[PDB]
DNA sequence: GATTCGTATC
DNA sequence: GCTACGGCTATACGG
DNA sequence: GATACGAATCTTTTTTTCCGTATAGCCGTAGC
């Protein structure tokens, strides 16, 4: 039950922005997240238990040093925190490097209910100012582990849309089709149109439809796909949309929506999936 | 200028219009509460309006605060009303409580909690309960002696929904605080009674002749005392009785005197549902006071239960089957009329005619009891937990759809019996689903 | 587009003049507005006794052309909690006439319906802003309504339309709608109407449907029964003749014909028998409480449904049983 | 044109002189008025006997000039939360306002009935805080709605129901101050038909005046109707069943009276019903009740009205 | 409102 | 001079 | 010493509106 790390963000800018982007994400979805501290990667878990899943995969070369020893299997330490602290703690580390610096954040498992010696340091203009926190956590136990799995997506009608990349020329314009919906106050549930490349926001109600189209060049990686959710899980995906220039969508036929981030660091790639089931039937 | 209960409010203890027993057993109370080491941390005062709650924790403290402070007197009352501009309103209560607790050594000062936060809020009484718990349980080495004293009155009927709440009905001690705070090793609860009519009588005796000129000039001297004895014998609210005794001096005409109305007790209600009231001998006026005064209570499933409960002690049982078997048929007949007002009316006079039809002097009555329907209920739960556990383990060992019908007809006795010899004479569930049946 | 239009919302008075049946009220509601004084309307009755009409119409009469700033109408459709009482109806009664000078009307449609507390906050705005607004409160039923609300409210009631209405309103639609009626029809129609002109309007419709050729046609009794399936008065005689003079099995032979020979239901039989038996004489007084009872409980039991022809048998054993009485 | 004030509201006292009904209390508020040390006070009763007015005449000659800014009115129709209690009522209160040496603020709480509980503990509050300086009225029709430790501060006075004698002097006080005609008869049918209600006995003379002039039994009956309560009671003591099956019909059917009315008519008129037994009044109270879970259950017709009325008169003539 | 036990007062 | 982010505010939700 | 008086006990788990908190959207100012 020996669990230390140590992360720099100005070292290995892509893997710091993959971590804060799935704190900052797991800490909006809901309160409390899952630390999966497998010995050669790190899983971020976001369990409601109709609501979605966060399912990121951190490899172990993301930080500087990763010793990782327990006595259960493979040294699976699995850990319930509140986002919130890690988010806060974040926050401060990372205005700590836009003041100016470039010093190292220490992370150790201090003591079931343990708690994380998050310290790192800080110079203000040739000061030495120590910042110290303890984030209490719990310790999840092995079967409690065993009982929280991915949830596998079956590939019978599920097709894959390859989002365009925001840095490139269409980027833009697929994050603002993205974001379109977004502008609706009175909107809970959209309604996605795929047939066989286009991407159509249907938002149909009482007394007003709503007909968001992408007219723009699109690819899918190698039948109408139609899946109803809900708007928050959408507003998810645009974040994360954002932030990952391989964003990869999948739907399935009235079953449920993957949205599928990849960072290539290559190196183990590290991922992000947020599967999210269908807020109502078609 | 000033109020009667104002201007004549007790300067020490002796003026204090409270029983040598109440002042005696909340003396040694509070006393052991200011040692370095009480083993009750907080002390619960419960009671009707205007029964010297509140003033004899004041005089108490001026007495006990100023002896076990340190040296380098009154009291830290909570006031709700006080709206801070970086301070949402549920936490009002937790920075009172947070800045109170820095009051142990040099600084000693006990807290009175008279007025409570907004408990019909479910938030903030979700928040006081919580926050009142963590002072119970707090590891802190030393506190300040907390005192709580909440009015039992019940709370009038406001909005029309199937959903009222303990807190809607009545407000009570056991509305407010859940079964750990009031079920706890580190709480005094000390219940108070109304005053009686002997203090009632001396303190308002005490009042006039402290205004004997003001009674002479309006010659109110000579019939001063038959108006404190009708005041004292009619309520048991000092202030009230204090009120109306100013109102009744203050005055230069025959207006007649008149004080608050106090409700009728659960109990109170039975009794005289079951036994009748004294001075009053007809029946229609009792029940339409009653009925007029307390609707709360009577409006109720509970009250049915406990006139079904409680009517077999109008002689110890010593009655006739029949008027049992007309009052628990009317019990029935009423039970099927969807809780109408005629429902309710109806089962409480025919109780009330055929008790009085058959009451006789000389006798002996029995005690009367909550109805146990709770604890049917608790044990109809205990019972579903255990028939939810033998359809899980029927159905993850084989596969085995029983209905909850055939588990308690049943499965219920004859699987814990094919489990008890499967197993001796060699599945999980051994015993008689719920205990056994006795008698 | 009136012709497009059922004949209860075809045939909804404009004026006051228009209104039948309640002659007295309209006469008084007419004085207040003459003389300039009107004071908290409150009416109360049956409904289709043409309270909302009457009030509209009142409404129209006081402001020809500021109907639409002048009238704020409010009723079980729309919410009527406390805050809606408390901002919109206090903000409403609470600012100066446009240009009409007179008062602003509320109309608070189907009243009973409104919570205890909604009433009680209104009755201050009631009491409050009544120099420059009035209130009207149409209820059917007065129990729901708190008792401060009725004492600030002049109290008008709306009686049964009684028959030389219900004749005057049918003389107009048949000479609107080019229609005949003959004399019998028209005391059929009246009786089933039972002080409603709703009822009167939906059945002339439906007769007028029901006529294969509307014009050249008149519309019989006969029409009247075979549109709305209700027992004729012969048909009901007989019924009574056979349960109280003949032996248990032809009577119900008897009311098992009359039943299938139209498709009658039992409940508007039990109905027609009520009303018969109430014209007779019974010198027992036994006879009448049994009937009533024993009819009241088989009427609950046919409502809640079941067994239609133990409920037929049970009629004719009830209305036999009770006769029994008079030896 | 149409601007008249109605004779409710232009008839409404202003001084406590003008008003009839409870002597007694009327001449303690007198006294109060001319003292000053108004105390704490709850006012409670049928509603149209002078609570309000009452109120608001002593408020007058207790402040006079300062009457603008020395009460504050809070009435249902007003916003009356915990907030606004807390913000306003401490405001009003903390405010120091100079008045004469026996002269307090006057917070009047009209429909106190109606108001959360969570506002009676901080009205509790502020009068404990602020009883040196203000002064708390409540008008309501019931004092069981206000809450125990509220009550304990104040002065309950209760009003009783308005007499015919002084709803006849009152009546009569407006007749000549208006010159219309009237009739002894007429005046008679009016105080019958309003039950000791004044603003009802008002609004039916007005209306007596506006729609037919000379206010005799004929016009006002032709009116106005007489209260159903009385035709119910005399429904349900008739002694044989033609009679009172003869009312009920001719009375509350042929008049337009619903049925449900006349249910919990009857459950009230039998709750307050004398001269009859305890055994035969909780009968027909369940016979009442019967027929009124038939009425709400969807059953609403004559025949449910005609069956309890001969199953009350079987249980009244017994078997 | 009833019962049961304990005090203060006449 | 433009954009990002923090603070203020209006609205839906919950119990 | 007899009796009136007092304390302790006899107990509990749809609909509307309201009170306070959460949250997203928009404006103002520091920095690039
Ligand atoms: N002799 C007396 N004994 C007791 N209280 C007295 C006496 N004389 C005057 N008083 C006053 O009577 C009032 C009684 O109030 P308390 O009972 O102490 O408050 P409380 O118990 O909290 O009642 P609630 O629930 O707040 S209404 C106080 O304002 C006292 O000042
Ligand atoms: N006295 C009448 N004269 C002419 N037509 C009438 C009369 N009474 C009712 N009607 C007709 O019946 C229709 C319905 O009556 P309304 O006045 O709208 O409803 P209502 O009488 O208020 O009954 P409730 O209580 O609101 S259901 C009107 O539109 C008219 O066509
Ligand atoms: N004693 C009285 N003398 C003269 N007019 C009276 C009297 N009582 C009531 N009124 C009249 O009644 C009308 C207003 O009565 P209020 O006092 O406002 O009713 P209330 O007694 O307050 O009952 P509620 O509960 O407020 S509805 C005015 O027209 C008054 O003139
Ligand atoms: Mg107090
Ligand atoms: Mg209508
Ligand atoms: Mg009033």
């Amino acid at each position: 039950m020996k669990l230390k790390l140590i992360v720099n963000g100005c070292e290995a800018p892509d893997d710091y922005k993959l971590l804060r982007t799935t704190i900052n994400t797991v800490a909006s979805l809901r309160k409390t997240a899952i630390l999966r501290f497998n010995s050669e990667r790190l899983t971020i878990i976001s369990t409601p238990k109709d609501t979605g899943q966060l399912w990121c995969t951190i490899p172990h070369d993301v930080f500087r040093l990763y010793t990782v020893i327990s006595a259960r299997e493979l040294n699976t330490i699995t850990m319930e925190c509140n986002c919130d602290s890690l988010l806060s703690v974040f926050k401060r580390y990372d205005r700590v490097m836009n003041q100016g610096s470039s010093s190292n954040m220490t992370i150790k498992l201090q003591s079931p209910i343990c708690a994380l010696g998050i310290t790192f340091e800080e110079i203000v203009h040739n000061k030495v100012i120590m910042h110290s926190f303890k984030v209490p956590v719990k310790l999840l136990f092995r079967a409690q582990d065993t009982r929280i799995q991915e949830p596998m997506i079956n590939y019978i009608q599920l097709m894959m849309y390859k989002l365009p990349p925001i840095s490139g020329e269409f980027g833009s314009a697929f994050h603002g089709f993205i974001r379109r919906v977004e502008r609706y106050s009175n909107v809970n549930h959209i309604h996605l149109m795929g047939v066989k490349v286009e991407l159509k926001i249907i938002v149909n109600e009482l007394d007003w439809h709503l007909e968001i189209c992408w007219n723009g060049p699109l690819d899918s990686v190698i039948s109408t796909h139609e899946v109803i959710i809900r708007c928050k899980d959408w507003k998810v995906c645009s974040k994360l949309y954002a932030a990952f220039e391989e964003v990869v969508l999948a739907i399935s036929h009235d079953e449920s929506c993957v949205f599928h981030c990849s960072l290539d660091r290559g190196r183990e790639r590290g991922q992000i999936i947020y599967y999210i089931a269908r807020s109502k039937g078609l | 200028g000033e109020q009667w209960y104002e201007k004549f409010k007790p300067n020490c203890l002796e003026q204090v219009a409270i029983h040598k027993r109440k002042l005696k057993d909340v003396q040694e109370a509070l006393d052991a509460m200011f040692l370095p080491n009480a083993k009750h941390r907080i002390l619960l005062l419960s009671g009707p309006s205007g029964c010297s709650k509140s003033t004899v924790i004041k005089e108490l403290s001026k007495i006990l605060v100023p002896k076990y402070r340190q040296n380098s007197h009154k009291v830290t009352e909570f006031r709700g009303d006080c709206i801070v501009n970086d301070l949402p309103q549920m936490e009002s209560f937790s920075e009172f409580l947070k800045g109170a607790r820095y009051l142990v050594m040099s600084n000693l000062s006990l807290i009175l909690i008279e007025d409570l936060p907004n408990v019909f809020h479910i938030d903030t009484r979700r928040r006081f309960q919580q926050l009142i718990l963590q002072w119970l349980y707090s590891s802190e080495p030393l506190l300040p002696p907390l005192v709580i004293c909440i009015t039992e009155c019940e709370i009038p009927e406001n909005d029309n929904n199937y959903r009222k709440f303990g807190i809607d009905y009545t407000f009570s001690a056991e509305t407010i605080m859940n079964k750990e705070i009031l079920m706890h090793p580190r709480l005094k609860r000390i219940k108070f009674n109304p005053i009686n009519s002997t203090l009632l009588k001396k303190h308002l005796k005490f009042i006039c002749v402290q205004n004997m000129k003001m009674l002479k000039e309006k010659n109110k001297w000579n019939k001063r005392q038959e108006v404190i004895d009708y005041i004292a014998q009619e309520t048991g609210d000092i202030r009230s009785a204090i009120t109306t005794l100013q109102f009744w001096a203050t005055s230069s005409g025959s207006l007649p005197i008149s004080t608050r109305e106090s409700t009728i007790s659960y109990f109170h209600a039975i009794g005289k549902v079951i036994h009748g009231s004294h001075s009053t001998n007809n029946d229609n006026e009792m029940i339409n006071n009653l009925f007029e005064n307390s609707n709360n209570l009577l409006s109720k499933e509970d009250f049915k239960l406990g006139i079904l409960e409680n009517y077999n002690t109008f002689n110890k049982g010593e009655f006739s089957i029949s008027d049992a078997s007309s009052i628990v048929d009317c019990l029935s007949e009423c039970d099927n009329m969807n809780g109408l007002p005629e429902s309710n009316e109806y089962g409480l006079r025919e109780v009330r005619k055929t008790f009085r039809n058959i009451s006789k002097q000389g006798h002996n009555h029995g005690t009367v009891y909550f109805p146990r329907e709770w604890k049917v209920r608790k044990l109809q739960n205990s019972f579903k937990v255990q028939a939810e556990d033998w359809l899980n383990v029927s159905l993850y060992k084989y596969n085995a759809v029983h209905s909850f019908r055939n588990i308690t007809l049943e499965f219920g006795y004859y699987a814990p019996l094919i489990r008890k010899c499967q197993s001796y004479k060699k599945i999980d569930v051994v015993d008689r689903i719920g205990g056994p049946i006795e008698a | 587009s009136k012709e497009n239009l059922p004949w209860v919302e075809k045939y909804r008075p404009e004026t006051l003049d228009e209104v039948y049946g309640q002659n007295e009220v309209i006469t008084t509601v007419r004085k207040f507005v003459d003389e300039g004084k009107l004071p908290h309307l409150l009416f109360y009755g049956p409904p289709g006794t043409g309270k909302t009409s009457t009030i509209v119409a009142l409404a129209r009469e006081i402001y020809g052309k500021n109907y639409s700033n002048m009238v704020l109408e409010l009723n079980a459709s729309d919410d009527r909690g406390i805050d809606v009482v408390r901002n919109q109806i206090k903000d409403f009664a609470s600012t100066r006439q446009i240009f009409s000078k007179g008062f602003k009307l509320i109309i608070l449609d189907e009243a009973d319906a409104m919570t205890n507390a909604a009433q009680n906050a209104l009755r201050r705005v009631i009491e409050r802003y009544t120099k420059n607004t009035r209130f009207c409160v149409l209820a059917n039923y007065a129990h729901k309504l708190t008792p401060a609300l009725l004492s600030r409210c002049t109290r008008f009631r709306f009686q049964p339309l009684p028959q030389e209405a219900i004749e005057r309103r049918i003389a107009n639609v048949l000479v609107h709608e080019k229609l005949k009626l003959s004399p019998n029809a028209e005391k059929a129609l009246i009786e089933l109407s039972n002080g409603d002109m709703r009822r009167v309007l939906n059945v002339l419709q439906s007769c007028k449907a029901t006529l294969d050729n509307p014009d050249e046609d008149e519309i019989s009794d006969d029409v009247i029964y075979e549109c709305c399936g209700a027992p004729r008065p012969s048909d009901l005689k007989a019924v009574l003749k056979s349960i109280l003079e003949d032996d248990w099995g032809t009577a119900h032979y008897t009311l098992n014909k009359v039943r299938s020979a139209k498709g009658l239901a039992l409940i508007d039989l039990i109905e027609g028998i009520v009303k018969i038996l109430e014209d007779y004489e019974l010198q027992n007084e036994e006879t009448r409480v049994h009937l009533l009872t024993k009819l009241a409980d088989i009427e609950y039991s046919i409502s809640k449904g079941g067994n239609d022809q133990i409920q037929g048998s049970a009629v004719i054993g009830a209305i036999k049983a009770s006769f029994e009485n008079e030896t | 044109l149409s601007l008249q004030l109605p004779w409710v509201e232009k008839y409404r006292p202003q001084v406590l002189s003008d008003i009839v009904g409870n002597k007694e209390t009327i001449d303690r508020l007198q006294q109060i008025a001319k003292d000053g040390n108004m105390p704490h006070m709850i006012i409670s009763g049928m509603p149209g006997i002078g609570k309000t007015t009452s109120v608001h005449c002593l408020a007058h000659e207790l402040l006079g000039r300062s009457y603008a800014d020395g009460v504050l009115e809070l009435n249902a129709s007003d916003d009356r939360g915990i907030d606004v209690v807390r913000n306003q009522i401490k405001h009003f209160a903390q405010k120091k306002l100079h008045l004469p040496p026996g002269k307090h603020k006057i917070v009047i709480l009209d429909e106190a009935d109606s108001m959360t509980a969570g506002a009676q503990q901080a009205l509790r509050r502020t009068m404990e805080l602020y009883s040196n300086s203000t002064r708390f009225a409540f008008a309501c029709n019931q004092s069981n709605k206000i809450i125990e430790p509220l009550q304990s501060r104040c002065a309950i006075l209760r009003y009783s129901k308005l007499s015919d004698e002084d709803v006849l002097k009152r009546l009569l006080q407006i007749i000549k101050l208006e010159d219309v005609k009237y009739t002894n008869d007429g005046l008679e049918a009016i105080i019958f038909t309003a039950e000791g209600d004044m603003r009802q006995a008002i609004n039916n003379l007005q209306s007596t005046v506006a729609g037919h002039g000379l206010v005799n039994a004929d016009n006002v009956f032709k009116i106005v109707d007489s209260p159903h309560p009385l035709i119910v009671k005399k429904m349900l003591l008739a002694s044989n069943l033609e009679d009172s099956i003869q009312i009920l019909r001719t009375d509350l059917w042929k008049k337009g009276y619903s049925s449900i009315d006349i249910v919990t008519t009857s459950f009230r008129v039998t709750k307050n019903l004398a001269q009859v037994k305890e055994s035969v009044r909780l009968e027909m109270i369940k016979e009442i009740g019967l027929t009124h879970m038939r009425i709400l259950e969807g059953v609403g017709t004559y025949l449910q009205l005609a069956s309890m009325l001969a199953k009350i008169h079987k249980l009244n003539n017994k078997a």
